[PDB]
């Protein structure tokens, strides 16, 4: 419309469809992240990298 | 100090040992589990010294089987040559560049004068360090006393007979007592040291009866090297150390009797000295409170890997002991991927190792 109604601005309609990527991209590098992290424990400690899966999948 | 006669059995001890091989002890262990209650009076260190071959070993594993004191063996260099899976390093030297080559006691008696002495004798006076401090575990912990055969406190006496001799540079020396000062401080000194006086003649003889190859084949045992270490005992060892422990001199408990020696150390009292507190006599386990045990016992059972990570001194200038950058990338190389050395000990599966998937557990005051 013509106007700038600055209400009708901000106010949401729904019509946006958010990202496939958007609900599970946190989820899935966090998960990532937390695997990867046990990843360095092991290689710190020279162990092989996926002994001791038990703390990759914590 | 009350041997199985005058107990007239076993020891009995006070409390149940804490497992200090395989449970940490750090503070949060400490509030539960005390350190006095184990402590008697066969709760002490004994170190069990003299001149080279003069039957230490076989004297110290009798003696400490009578005063039920536990029996350390002497460090040599197959306990860095000789991974926890028993392969043997040394194979590997022939890839080695010559700096990085394996040197051993062997190569000392054969090629004293090679610049890889110095790196030798630093090896020893660390391997005695770690040694000595898992014998104050086993003290601090158990209550049972322990028995050594040379402390690190005496081995700067090698260092300084190499030195002499002119196998070692002025380098080289600087930089060992700079180590020694800065890791020596931190330790407990021994309640009681043992001294067995061989004169000089009679070990030059005593060597030629083992018969090992390399000795007898070997230059080094001569009349000027075996005196030097004679002077530097008496003089800056036994001189020094006799302020803390007390000192006994024999000379030869291992071609003599040992139950004759048991006796003469149940003689000797340790409580005459506990009157004055600042008595430097045995000064070092003067502890006042329950929370001076458990400190001195937390420093030894948790906080070892400092005590080793002490031995980081940068010294460059001298060339000897600096290992250049080429040779370390090829040492690295062969080095850690021998058998056994590509993980940490107890993780090598193909050294036979099983499990690996569903193990996640390291060993307490282990490497890596
Ligand atoms: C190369 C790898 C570099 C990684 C740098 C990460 C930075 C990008 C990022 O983290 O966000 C990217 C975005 C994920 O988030 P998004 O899909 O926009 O939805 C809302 C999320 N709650 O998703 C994207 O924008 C897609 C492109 C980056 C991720 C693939
Ligand atoms: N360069 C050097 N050699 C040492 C040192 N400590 C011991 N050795 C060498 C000297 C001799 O070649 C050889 C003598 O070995 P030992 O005197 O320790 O005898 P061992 O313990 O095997 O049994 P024994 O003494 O007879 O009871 O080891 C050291 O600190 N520096």
């Amino acid at each position: 419309s013509a106007v700038n109604d600055p209400l009708e601005l901000l106010t949401n309609k729904g019509t946006h469809e958010p990202s496939f990527l958007s609900p599970i991209w946190n989820p899935i590098a966090c998960g990532v992240a937390g695997v990867g992290a046990a990843i360095f424990i092991n290689w710190g400690f020279r162990k092989p990298v996926f002994s001791g899966i038990q703390k990759h999948i914590a | 100090i009350s041997g199985k006669t005058m107990r007239g059995g076993p020891r009995v001890p006070k409390a149940a040992p804490y497992p200090y091989k395989t449970k940490k002890y750090s503070v949060f262990n400490a509030i539960f589990d005390k350190t006095s209650k184990r402590f008697d009076e066969n709760s002490k260190v004994i170190c069990v010294e003299g001149p080279i071959a003069a039957g230490k070993s076989k004297f110290a594993k009798e003696l400490a089987e009578e005063l039920d004191m536990e029996y350390y063996p002497a460090v040599d260099l197959d306990l860095i040559y000789i991974n926890s899976y028993g392969y043997d390093m040394r194979k590997l030297d022939p890839q080695l560049p010559p700096s990085c080559r394996s040197y051993d006691v062997r190569n000392f008696c054969l090629d004293p004068s090679h610049d890889l002495a110095a790196q030798f004798q630093i090896r020893m006076y660390m391997l005695r360090y770690s040694q000595y401090i898992d014998a104050l575990q086993h003290v601090l912990s158990t209550g049972q006393g322990v028995v050594l055969e040379r402390s690190p406190y005496s081995d700067f006496v090698f260092m300084e007979a190499m030195f002499r001799q002119g196998y070692l540079s002025r380098g080289a020396r600087s930089v060992y007592n700079e180590l020694r000062q800065n890791t020596i401080g931190e330790l407990l000194k021994p309640h009681l040291v043992i001294y067995l006086d061989l004169p000089v003649d009679a070990v030059k003889k005593q060597i030629k009866a083992r018969n090992v190859d390399y000795e007898v084949q070997s230059k080094v045992f001569s009349d000027a090297y075996l005196s030097d270490l004679e002077q530097l005992y008496k003089q800056q060892y036994l001189k020094d150390i006799s302020t803390h422990a007390e000192l006994l001199i024999y000379d030869w408990t291992a071609g003599g009797e040992t139950e004759v020696v048991v006796e003469d150390i149940e003689r000797i009292d340790f409580n005459q000295f506990e009157a004055d507190i600042h008595n430097k006599k045995m000064l070092d386990w003067r502890f006042p409170l329950e929370a001076e045990w458990c400190e001195a016992r937390i420093k030894y059972c948790h906080e070892k890997p400092d005590l080793m990570n002490y031995f980081n001194v940068p010294r460059f200038d001298v060339p000897e002991l600096v290992r250049s950058a080429d040779d370390g990338k090829v040492w690295r190389d062969v080095w850690f991927n021998a058998p056994g050395m590509k993980y940490r000990p107890g993780y090598n599966a193909d050294m036979g190792d099983e499990g690996l998937l569903t193990k996640t557990k390291i060993g307490i005051n282990q490497g890596i």
